[PDB]
RNA sequence: UAAUUGCGAUAACGAACGAGACCUUAACCUACUAAAUAGUGGUGCUAGCAUUUGCUGGUUAUCCACUUCUUAGAGGGACUAUCGGUUUCAAGCCGAUGGAAGUUUGAGGCAAUAACAGGUCUGUGAUGCCCUUAGACGUUCUGGGCCGCACGCGCGCUACACUGACGGAGCCAGCGAGUCUAACCUUGGCCGAGAGGUCUUGGUAAUCUUGUGAAACUCCGUCGUGCUGGGGAUAGAGCAUUGUAAUUAUUGCUCUUCAACGAGGAAUUCCUAGUAAGCGCAAGUCAUCAGCUUGCGUUGAUUACGUCCCUGCCCUUUGUACACACC
RNA sequence: UGGAUGGAACGAAAAA
């Protein structure tokens, strides 16, 4: 008994805060977007992601965890809210699947110029048209800077 | 049933529907006669359409508007548009166009607003100004 | 305007338009100073005045003479007006715009 | 201004090249029939390629044209 | 940085106050037109509002000297029998002409 | 104590925040979302808020 | 569409109320220059004096002269909704006054040096010479002399 | 039996799709119906200053979301009333159906 | 021809109307007449304040025969105008309310108007019978 | 050409981004699909005036019919179309006709390479380093300050009156917002001069507030060139509302008090059509408080359709003792 | 088959 106006607002801060959560929980298994389906006496949640068999985790126990997350901090009834997790398509070819293994490769030290053309490098390779690559701050000296990478060509405008 | 038609009129923002049957020659806007359009200065602007092509082509004819929003200059000229637009139109699908060569030159001969609607519209307002053009004010010490 | 034109038609008992029609033909400066140079030094030189200034300038000069003349005044603006119009149309030199007019000529011939 | 660019000025380049004993000096028909022998995304760009095409053709009608 | 003296003084100066007033301020005539009306004034409306192309609030008062409100008053009184014609009533504008 | 969170927060800034970075100054009540503006343009795209002119 | 011509009766500027009223305007507001009388005070006084405010002050019979001053010193007693009335709970006797001409500044001072004499803020920044409503004073009111 | 259902979705083409075969079971039912009325969309506005501190040129952004929103009535058997809900159910598509 | 009050000017209809309900003076007076503003956006009573209820009265009730319902809140609305707040700009207040109000009771009395069902006030039987018998009245005066 | 936008010329050929292209919005559709949460006509019941048929209203389950006005979805429509001038004779330009629309139709949204040692650690559970960490610079509670005033400056709001003020009447918009573990937006009735109070009602919304009966505006009156019935700063007295709590008055209402201002010096801001300017309304903050901002509509001007003189910008040539680059 | 010269205009702390 809302008005639909707060009703739609609500379902759009209903996506913001599990694709919030779900980027800074699955970064690790290659999270790549999420996907909400409402229906009578369910709603449904689609997770993207590449290490999908780490998503469920042994026995599905990773899997009902986080059912259990959203159902108790979203005030849910048992039965009313399920998680599948799908295994994305053209893994190069997702923004944020590129930046965070970028951000992994730097955490365990890789280089920056290999990093970088390691990526642009995956994603020419996986069948993409355009991609480009910026990396901005302390670069091996004080003065912060940025360099850019960059393959076939974009657009902008 | 009865010959009748039925047209409208546009300005601004003002709309004004026009009924248009045979009769014995009343005008009315919403309940009264004609000769009670407010504006004591426009009574000749609306009385334009009827004394352009003379009255007696109203003898046989009765028209009745409804007009709404817009403001009181643009509300006129929804009328005039209206009884107009209303007139043709009845010449059109009942009358032979024969007249309507002359009434139509006529019109446009003498204004083309009694026909064709205003395409001035309204700008939008932007920041950094009270208007669509202007801006605040600058002060550079 | 339509109580000027009636006032115009009260006194000057010819038509009204026709008295306008003569006060704008009858302000309208023929000649007038602008800046003139190449540079630097750029002087008030004379220039001739295109018909359609002559009648733009006329109008203005009617209407802020009467503007000011009712300002602060007892007289009507409607009334104002028309003492205006008459006055240029018949030619007084009482009128605020034949003063501007002539005055521009005047400044005009002395600086050609 | 009333310039038209390359990606017009090509295309009907194109059609003029290879679609001659075809559309004729009418616009309307030249319109009807770009859309069936050419695949344009908007129709505000689809107009323009058909009336550079007929202000091409009419250049044809006196004698050639360069290129 | 202003010194701690410098602003104080230009305060000082500053409450000299008094206002610039770049200003002329030439007195007027200070009418005093007349607002009760009386018999000498009366018959002089009656021989002369004739003779008059036009009449009005304002042609009764910077001629004579009388008031606006005398003016609208004889106005209404002096149509009323007839001597000059209504052409225009409207509000805050009256047109008023001689009866020939 | 029964004076540590006294003070009444029925209403004034203080007795609101951003859902995401609890700040109280430039919040957006409008429509009841409840967020600070700053916040808000980082997730207007998820959220479903778009430019179009 | 009346002119009626006169009678030697007319008298300019007269007096009353410790006040030189001018003549030859409308009466409702020839009373406005009563000190502590405005607007709708003077004119609820002479409607309550059954007086047509049509005439010019100077122009009026003096026999009702007195009976509209009557009216305006104990107004409560002529059916005044007590509403009207400027001064009211006061502070002593806390019945319903309406002070006029000369009443007016002395009733001000009095009570600025008993808002002095109880040493209140207000009557503090009365005696400082500022502003007592809560005014901004950083760029208004700066050659308030 | 005179039931209304409302769509209230948020984009255009899955509201069409769904506006589409739900008219569509209809027909090739041969139920009476009243056509889809199609409600004038709202348009949702927020207005802010585009940097997050104060200085800088006073630039504003302004964002929207467009609610598009339908309804239908019919008149309908209960076997077939349950199943129209049952069905026809795709996300970015809120859906209502209530009777009186 | 047959004749309503849509008929007539909007100004002389009420002119006649307020000087029709003079010589019977029985409609009302409500007492605390010719003291009050008619709104908190006024400045001075009404100079007229020989009257000027008639005309109230005459404007409230052809306008009841223009619409189909209508209450305080909305009378209240029509008569307000643009207060003039001192320095600040200026701004619409609605009028009083006990003026309408005392004004409908009276024209409860009188007859000219009664309680409408789905709120409001509707122009009675023998009331309009009154307004257009003043609305031909009015306008055969130009004979 | 608004455009490294094009015609072309050519030790260059072939490409990419930006512009353009693109998307939204405002204008045309008596053509398609329809619509008691939009209308219209007719038919019933019914009110008034004339009667001779008629005119103007009211009326939800009286039905019937339609989609012009309103709403959208899919589409169409302008591409400078046709004609006449003008140029290697090309890209183009000008005028006229037709047309809802002929300055890329109007307005925006997005918007390249390289930079600034521009702003923000007070938006962030983003942060490196430094400091402090329990009589803490953590957190919380009470009372003050952020407004404080001898002065200087910036954005604005009121006005210096008659193209006006005041009082009665007349009577017209658009963009929007609205309550669930709640008190929102309020119609209607009653009390009160007013602010406001009280008893009910509809709405989670094209249906209810709301036709937002707005204001400026018109029509009759009073005033009358008088710092005046202009102007409402300052101040006194009383009545309410919001909020635990208003005292250096939150705001509203009533009465009284009635100051500068007589068109504003050097200087300086914005602007080419529904635009400037006048006039209000909605939303943001919000327990209460607009002289602010973001949008919306009503009334609607004058003067260009040009130039590089002032202030600047783009391209080419040339000089340079400059390179944190004329500061 | 052409044609204009044309007023005044000082300075900017050290290092990167
Ligand atoms: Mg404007
Ligand atoms: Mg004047
Ligand atoms: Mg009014
Ligand atoms: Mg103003
Ligand atoms: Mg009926
Ligand atoms: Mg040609
Ligand atoms: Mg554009
Ligand atoms: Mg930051
Ligand atoms: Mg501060
Ligand atoms: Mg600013
Ligand atoms: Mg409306
Ligand atoms: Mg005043
Ligand atoms: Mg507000
Ligand atoms: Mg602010
Ligand atoms: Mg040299
Ligand atoms: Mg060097
Ligand atoms: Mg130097
Ligand atoms: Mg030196
Ligand atoms: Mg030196
Ligand atoms: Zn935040």
């Amino acid at each position: 008994l809302i008005s639909k106006k707060r009703k739609l607002v609500a379902d759009g801060v209903f996506y913001a805060e599990l694709n919030e959560f779900f980027t800074r929980e699955l970064a690790e298994e290659g999270y790549s977007g999420v996907e909400v389906r409402v229906t009578p006496t369910k709603t449904e949640v689609i997770i993207r992601a590449t290490r999908t068999q780490d998503v469920l985790g042994e026995n599905g126990r990773r899997i009902n965890e986080l059912t259990l997350l959203v159902q108790k901090r979203f005030k849910y009834a048992p039965g009313t809210i399920v998680l599948y997790a799908e295994r994305v398509q053209d893994r190069g070819l997702s923004a944020v699947a590129q930046a965070e293994s970028m951000k992994f490769k730097l955490l365990n030290g890789l280089a920056i110029r290999r990093a970088a053309y390691g990526v642009v490098r995956y994603v020419m390779e996986s069948g993409a048209k355009g991609c480009e690559v910026v990396v901005s701050g302390k670069l091996r000296a004080a003065r912060a800077k940025a360099m850019k990478f960059a393959d076939g060509f974009l657009i902008h405008s | 049933a009865v010959p009748s038609v039925q047209t409208f009129g546009k300005k601004k923002s003002a709309t004004a529907v026009a009924h248009v049957k045979a009769g014995k020659g009343l005008i009315k806007v919403n309940g009264s006669p004609i000769t009670l359009v407010e504006p004591e200065i426009l009574r000749f602007k609306v009385y334009e359409p009827l004394l352009l092509v003379g009255l007696d082509k109203f003898s046989n004819i009765d028209i009745r508007v409804r007009v709404t929003g817009g403001g009181h200059v643009s509300q006129v000229y929804a009328i005039r548009q209206a009884i107009a637009k209303g007139l043709v139109a009845y010449h059109q699908k009942y009358v032979d166009e024969q007249s309507k060569n002359e009434l139509k030159k006529a019109f446009t001969s003498y204004d083309r607003t009694l026909l064709i609607a205003d395409s001035r519209r309204p700008e939008p307002k932007k920041f950094g100004g009270k208007g669509a053009r202007s801006r605040f004010q600058k002060s550079y010490r | 305007i339509k109580h000027t034109l009636d006032i115009i038609n009260v006194l000057t008992d010819q038509n009204p338009i026709q008295v306008v029609v003569d006060a704008i033909t009858n302000t309208g400066p023929r000649e007038d100073t602008t800046r003139v140079g190449g540079g630097g030094a750029a002087r008030r030189q004379a220039v001739d005045v295109s018909p359609l200034r002559r009648v733009n300038q006329a109008i203005a000069l009617l209407t802020i003479g009467a503007r000011e003349a009712a300002f602060r005044n007892i007289k009507t603006i409607a009334e104002t007006l028309a003492e205006e119009l008459i006055n240029a149309a018949k030619g007084s030199s009482t009128s605020y715009a034949i003063k501007k007019k002539d005055e521009l000529e005047r400044v005009a011939k002395s600086n050609r | 201004g009333r310039v038209r660019t390359k990606t017009v000025k090509r295309a009907s380049k194109a059609l003029i090249e290879r679609y001659y004993p075809k559309l004729t000096l009418d616009f309307q028909t030249n319109k009807r029939l770009c859309d069936e022998i050419a695949t344009i995304q908007s129709k505000r760009l689809r107009n323009k390629i058909a009336g550079y095409t007929t202000h091409l053709m009419k250049r044809i009608q006196k004698g050639p044209v360069r290129g | 940085q202003l010194s701690k003296a410098a602003k104080a003084a230009a305060a000082l100066a500053g409450g000299k106050k008094s206002k610039k007033k770049w200003s002329k301020k030439s007195m007027k005539d200070r009418a005093q037109h007349a607002v009760i009306l009386d018999q000498e004034k009366y018959d002089r409306i009656l021989k002369e509002v004739p003779t008059y192309r036009y009449v009005s609030v304002s042609v009764l008062v910077d001629r004579l000297k009388i008031g606006g409100s005398l003016a609208r008053i004889a106005l209404r009184h002096l149509e009323k029998e007839g001597i000059i014609k209504p052409i225009s009533k409207h509000s805050k504008q009256a047109i008023y002409t001689r009866a020939t | 104590e029964n004076v540590w969170f006294s003070h009444p927060r029925r209403y004034g800034k203080g007795s609101r925040q951003c859902r995401v970075c609890s700040s109280h100054t430039g919040l957006i009540r409008k429509y009841g979302l409840n967020i600070c503006r700053q916040c808000f343009r980082e997730k207007a795209n998820d959220i479903g808020f778009n430019k179009f002119r | 569409s009346l002119v009626v011509q006169e009678q030697g009766s007319f008298q300019h500027i007269l007096r009353l109320l410790n006040t030189n009223v001018d003549g030859n305007i409308k009466i409702v507001y020839a009373l406005t220059t009563i000190k502590g009388v405005g607007r709708r005070y003077s004119n609820l006084v002479c409607k309550k004096a059954d007086v047509d405010l049509h005439k010019r002050a100077g122009e009026l019979t003096q026999e009702e002269l007195e009976r509209i001053v009557q009216i305006m010193q104990n107004p409560t007693h002529y059916k005044i909704p007590a509403w009207f009335l400027n001064r009211q709970n006061d502070i002593t006797d806390g019945k319903d006054y309406h002070t006029l001409a000369n009443n007016v500044e002395s009733k001000l001072r009095d009570d600025l040096e008993r808002l002095k004499k109880i040493r209140a803020h207000r009557g503090i920044r009365h005696f400082w010479g500022l502003r007592v409503r809560g005014q901004h004073t950083k760029t208004t009111g700066r050659r308030r002399a | 039996i005179k039931i209304r259902i409302t769509l209230t979705s948020t984009k255009v083409k899955q509201l069409e799709n769904v506006s589409s075969n739900i008219v569509k079971n209809a027909e090739q039912h041969n139920l009476v119906k009243k056509g889809p009325v199609r409600l004038p969309t709202k348009v949702l506005k927020i207005s802010t200053r585009k940097t997050p501190n104060g200085e800088g040129s006073k630039t504003w952004e302004t964002y929207e979301m467009r609610i598009h929103k339908r309804y239908i009535d019919l008149e309908a058997p209960v076997q077939i009333v349950k199943r129209i809900t049952q069905i026809t159910i795709e996300p970015g598509v809120d859906v209502e159906v209530v009777v009186a | 021809p047959g004749v309503s009050v849509r008929d007539v000017a909007a100004q002389d209809f009420i002119n006649a109307y307020a000087s029709f309900l003079q010589r019977q003076g029985k409609l009302e007076v409500p007492g605390y007449v010719d003291i009050v503003k008619t709104s908190s956006g006024n400045e001075m009573p009404p100079q007229d304040a020989e009257g000027w209820f008639y005309k109230r009265a005459a404007s409230v009730a052809r306008h009841i025969y223009m619409r189909k319902q209508v209450g305080v809140g909305k009378l209240n609305k029509l008569y307000g105008g643009a207060k003039s707040r001192g320095v600040r700009p200026y701004k619409h207040i609605d009028a009083s309310g006990s003026i309408n109000r005392k004004v409908l009771q009276a024209l409860e009395k009188i007859g000219i108007v009664e309680i409408s069902p789905k709120g409001g006030r509707r122009i009675s039987e023998n009331g309009q019978r009154d307004l257009d018998r003043i609305a031909a009245q009015t306008l055969e005066e130009d004979e």
